């Protein structure tokens, strides 16, 4: 439905188990070297399936990015990735609701070479919801 | 606002199910004693059509052109595939109107405003099962006699 | 301003049916007495058509190549597709013609200026919808008889 | 958790044979004494349909329209295929089951919940070798006598 | 078919709902940070499509764009596209003379990171007309 | 310059038809008396062909391969599409070809400097007509008895 | 044929109606904020068809662009091409006797921000003709 | 290292025929007196299939769904490609199966470490000539009798 | 340097006709009395085949498996299309054959240094004609007899 | 066969015609204003066809390209590469031993607005030989 | 499944053999020109595969990339792809376990002509397993 | 298979034929005017093309490339493409072991517009061989 309860879903599912990490809701998030490991939430893409004739269907890609300093290891963005949010994504009771279908798709990594002050890696899913 | 003298945009389409006693002719428009079906994925109503009677005997002056009349008409069969929910009361109606051979009569209700009525019979039903998908359920209908067309009612 | 001599292009060309008491070959320039139909979303006219007929015997002194005359021909059929429209009067007259069996008359007038007669009866009727199209009609018409080109005046 | 009412995807539908001795309908919800085919690449299960039986007399008053009944119904035929592990049991399991003649029950869990039982004898097996796949084993059953469908149970 | 038609009939029945907001009728635009919340209506890419023989048909893509001050929470970019903007849009009766079909396209968001001075995010739509 | 000993690029090539009194093959090479098609958009000569006569008698040797012989040669069909100009004489020419049956003579002349020349009656004539597109009146001549080549005069 | 042909009779049949607008001939056109609307016409893009055995058959692009200052309203622009430009261009008896195939394509609209001196819109045909 | 128990990947995949004195189906993991084939381009094993058998009499209490048991079992096809090599002993023994009626034995030997054994008899063989590739030669070979599948042998 | 054992490449394959007096398989390798066709565009030879031979007694223990034997092999149709060029000997020749009746000798000259020849009678010539491509003449033989495959002679 | 006597076959056949205009055989051409026509010939894009079993086959696209001064008319562009220069093509004795199939392609404009020093206008073909 | 294992795997099996080269993990490597030979092993681009309906699939591309000295002659580079590389590569029982499916594909060089510090190589392989 | 043999096999059958040039081996080359004709062979792209079940089969493209000064005619290059280089290259008897199949590829001209110092034009090969 509304885009806000889906990502306030998300985020009150993913806050529950002990990240110690800082949630931004929404595109835009600004921060600093202080509060690093931070995990940001936002839809983006939208569409108009034109998939069922009784009613409307929509199409959007579901985003998490999680931001980790620089020259971080490897090794480290892949247990944030696979270890925490994978295994809390799969089954969220009050996603069910909302989102007719959640499937997955491949999460991919982004380093920084212009200053070297940040590299993130965002888990993508695609959501067909009603609207 | 619907409006029959103006083209009009295919989505918002609905099927429906007569359930109860009565005549289905009497009032398409008519919403009481009709069973509901939910969110299909698809609808290709059926195709009328026609075979040729031959008319042409020894004692015709000219035989160049063919010359033929029309025969027996007969509906087509209605094709439309649906979310598969098993536990919903439309689908489980589906199922008995297929095991125990019956014909009944469904509807499609257009945005338009006008309604199409049909009778028949079911064919086939059929599932489609995807790695990424939502499990449909396909569904064939064959009808019998005469239907009753959407702009007999002016 | 049309001229038949140079080609001219698809566009523009309307298709009529012929209502009354008359010939529908006596005047096809003729605009009176004839219903248009509106907005046709397709028209591919029926081609002509003719059957071999062998031309061969046993006391033909060559036999390497073969030989056939021409047999029966036959008019083609005609099949348009246009916007679904159940509250004007045209489309009414086409389930009319379908629902009772008659063979009538149907014009073609391209923007070349010639016009082109066909007579006969119609064979389908369909429906096609879409989550995000217009709902169209599918006609197709079996032609009897001799048609009147559009060359047979000059 | 697993809701009939609301729609599915297709991802985790597994597929099992009975063995053993006993009614495969009278617990379907039941995993003991069922053999499971691991490493399923593909699955299409088996669509129903039935024959058009012919309804009509020349005593009737009118024939404008045909009319048509159900004739005899059949389940269809169940394909799948799956990856090549001949070290397996199952496998094993499926080629005994097709060189003696026989016919079995299989059924097909859904992750809604629900649980579907076919019974019938296999038909085909079929192979396909890739430079650069893994050889996967194509499986055809051709269903005998009755299903037991999904929402039969309630 | 005139195109001013067409945006006066979208521009009068998306003014009466109370938005307070500048509407801006056709592409140029100019404004500043007070007169800040300002939507403008155009229409890009007509084409022939040339669908039927009995007259002229063309597509044109419709436009209505929302501007924003930049960093402001994704959370009120939504509610313009979903709440203010989607429902009046679906039902206009002066449209229904002018337009044979009307098709909805996805709304998408796009900010400025060069100076940071506005947040936009514009509703499409496919109009098919007769001219 | 034309020279049959070289490839050469199809460009060119115009097709005629025989009106007048005489013997078509006696000079293919002439332009008198020979109608001329104009603007042709598409041209797909005839294929020749021949059917198998199979000779074997049980007195034979060996019958581990098959033996056959040429049976009864056909020159093929001829198709090709031009612009709809029914102002032109050479269209009411070819519908009055059509119309009343005959057989003839059409010839083709490539640039190549050679003349292939057929004969044969007309089997259909077929329109197309598009939103942007120029008018086509698209025709198919089925040949009749035997051909006279290209490459028979040298 | 000729282009130049093509485009005289282009001209003269666009020149009848009262514009009050210097009307350019061929691609090289230089003008100041005096002299503005300047009208130009001109062909691009010929191309081998091929697509008839009898004679030679090229394809070309007749393209009519208007330039209006910038910042000048979007419905005006939209006056030009609808009441203007294309009624006119519907039926030339001149074209006739040289064109074989005259198609329309869709105008579309542009503005300049590097400097904002100008502002055209180009009106797009397709010729089919012989050589 | 092989598992019988695990996926493999069709790579590495070798065929041999089966040349001199005794039973094929013995030792099929033999590779004395074993003739190969070299770099085979492509490799379709044939599919194993069985025809339907009616099962039904006139007494029979329930005639609304079919029932029937399998037939008559028939091994398939099997066809492979690989370059045309004249020089080679294996094709030149290839052309000698084809050219004198015979059945031999043919075996197919995975990277899984599992062997799969045919008897049958040629019945195609062709090839292909292109301006920038390799002549191959294609191959398609009937099969007769039982085959031995490769998990006959545990 | 031709090696018949190592892979050869498609580019650079010639075919000849047999002309004269002679055995056309007395020296497949001779180029002496043997006409050649110049610059072919395409060459794709026959796929020899051969029909199944029922072998099926009542007697027999088991009929659970089919078995056939080899029937009546044939020799395929080689086709190959090749650049028109009417003032040639050799495309007369061709046409000479084809009007007259006769089952004459061809050969295809691999880079390969093999030899392969066949004996037939042609079935079809054919043209194609395109606005910006060269006209091609395509030929269709059909081959009668038992062939010499060129890995008969080692 | 060798490009080099195809090029000396058409430069050959289009100095006979008067034009006035240096010619320029191969790619390297440097001139000023005095030599401003140029009518450079050159070659490029070889590839191999491999249409034919026989013999070898390859494409190539023949250019023909003539320089005049920026801000000539468009009109006298035309007049020069059609009534000039098609002409000639279109046959020519000494191609016809060389070249087995020559197929033409639209010839386009461009002019040069970096400096304004140039405006060249090229005709394509192509050419398919044996090598 | 987890990629610190398979990455671990694969660089235990490329150690064994003598190289005498500095092993890197994962993306971040930072170097000076002391310990020039290096090899980095990484994985990269992993999706859904969606290729089974039992269990979940996933694939993803495996990078094993050495540095060495630019102006290093070609054939030295070949060395190292096809002497030490690719053998140990293709049979490691290690991997056998984690991975369903390991196909090879193309290595390929690149050179850095911007400073000239570095002229590196890459064998890249396809990862087929289970999450 | 090594890449060492296969340029060791062309170059060898390459300088036996009089040229006076100096040749490259592998892809790093440095020269400059004085020994300028320079004739450079390297393989690049290789690929896993996976065709035949038996054993590996590998793409990559044979290079020929010839360096000549700035401001040479274009005929000359022809000569050093077509004359020297395609006959001595259709056929090495020493290359046949190693190839199982080689398909040419047509070759094409660049020159240096940046400083006029070079003047290159490669020919290019298909090779398929097994490794």
């Amino acid at each position: 439905m509304k885009h806000t309860e889906l990502r306030a879903a998300v985020l009150d599912a993913l806050e529950k188990h002990d990240t110690g990490a800082t949630f931004f809701d929404g595109r835009p998030a600004v921060f600093d070297e202080a509060d690093f490991p931070a995990v940001a939430v936002y839809l983006t893409g939208a569409e108009y399936t034109g998939e069922e004739l009784d009613s409307d269907t929509w199409q959007a890609e579901l985003h998490i990015e999680v931001f980790l300093p620089a020259q971080v290891p490897d090794s480290e963005l892949d247990a944030w990735m696979e270890s925490r949010i994978y295994p809390v994504m799969s089954d969220i009771p009050a996603l069910s609701d909302l989102i007719t279908s959640m499937v997955a798709s491949g999460y991919d990594y982004r380093r920084d070479d212009d200053a070297g002050l940040w590299s993130s890696a965002d888990l993508t899913y695609v959501i067909t919801y009603e609207m | 606002v619907p409006n029959p003298t103006m083209p009009v945009k295919g989505a918002g389409t609905t099927l429906w199910v007569y359930k109860g006693s009565g005549d289905p002719y009497a009032n398409p428009l008519s919403d009481v004693d009709w069973s509901r079906l939910a969110k299909v994925k698809d609808l290709t109503p059926g195709e009328l059509t026609a075979e040729s009677y031959d008319d042409s005997y020894l004692d015709d002056e000219d035989a160049d052109w063919t010359a033929t009349g029309q025969g027996q008409k007969s509906a087509g069969d209605t094709s439309f595939t649906l979310a598969w929910m098993p536990g919903e009361q439309g689908q489980q109606a589906l199922l008995a109107w297929f095991n125990e051979g019956d014909t009944r009569a469904y509807k499609i209700r257009f945005p338009n405003g006008t309604v199409d009525v049909f009778r028949g019979w079911v064919s086939s039903i059929g599932k489609a099962v995807t790695a990424k998908e939502v499990i449909t359920r396909t569904v064939k209908v064959t009808n019998v006699g005469r239907p009753s067309m959407a702009e007999d009612r002016s």
